[PDB]
């Protein structure tokens, strides 16, 4: 995240931590996630498309920072690691994954102050433009940046219209109706490299809904190049599904 | 580069 401000778990209890092992037994960061259910993170493909082995994979909840254990954190295994099948490749379509979730013995997440679920939006129900939504990660804080923070960080961007984001000097083809736009309206603030797969989240009619699913974008906090973000409210009939197995 | 952008996440180019 390209400025805004540090938290803490507490503040979106529903991120997920998601590391990959390493041949060797190193352990990296990956991408975020949301829990959608006791069973299942949501994600992006992307994260995930070049070692698509479930093994290979660590995932975190309650989690405040990026290398040292936070009180009452939960670690699970990955049970199942569910790609979109019409993935396709820097603008991803269908940038959008499943993770089943289980710990070594044998549960699902257990809800606490530091993990609760986030509800799914109904379907084709977006805020409109220019409503304000908040983004969280553990992804760069600069554009130049070496190193990730070690302390969970949210921000707030705006949604830009299907219309905007489609004019030549922002994104042209690139960005299509299964895709939102954010970003600040002085391009201050961003997500950025390792925020992917983590939450965009809107108030939809008084309730916090999962909008969007970090996923692409050209650079960070740059000027006609907003954040893209999988649209959830398209992808219900997918998650439903998926989400059975 | 585009390594460094959100979209290539643990990427084996990358």
């Amino acid at each position: 995240i390209i400025g805004g401000e540090f938290t803490t778990i507490e503040n979106q209890p529903w991120f997920a931590a998601i590391y990959r092992r390493h041949r060797g037994g190193s352990v990296t960061y990956v991408c975020g996630g949301s829990l959608i259910s006791p069973c299942w993170v949501i994600s992006a493909t992307h994260c995930f498309i070049d070692y698509p082995k479930k093994e290979d994979y660590i995932v975190y909840l309650g989690r405040s920072r990026l290398n040292s254990n936070t009180q009452g954190e939960m670690k699970f295994e990955v049970e199942n690691l569910i790609l979109h099948k019409d993935y396709s490749a820097l603008a991803h379509h269908n940038d959008i994954a499943l993770l089943k979730i289980r710990s070594k013995e044998g549960r699902c997440a257990q809800p606490s102050r530091t993990i609760q679920t986030i509800a799914l939006p109904s379907m084709y129900n977006d805020p409109q433009f220019g409503t304000s939504c908040e983004i969280t990660g553990f992804g760069k804080e600069q554009s130049t940046d070496y190193l990730y923070p070690e302390q969970l960080k949210m921000t707030v961007v705006k949604l830009i219209s299907h219309r905007e984001c489609q004019q030549p000097h922002y994104y042209g083809s690139e960005v299509t109706t299964k895709m939102l736009c954010a970003a600040d309206p002085q391009w201050k603030t961003d997500s950025c490299q390792g925020d992917s797969g983590g939450p965009l989240v809107c108030s939809l009619q008084g309730r916090m809904t999962l909008t969007g699913i970090v996923s692409w974008g050209r650079g960070c906090a740059l000027k006609d190049k907003p954040g893209v973000y999988t649209r959830v409210s398209h992808f219900l009939p997918w998650i439903r599904s998926h989400t059975k197995e | 580069g585009a390594c460094s952008w959100r979209g290539l996440e643990n990427h084996a180019m990358c």
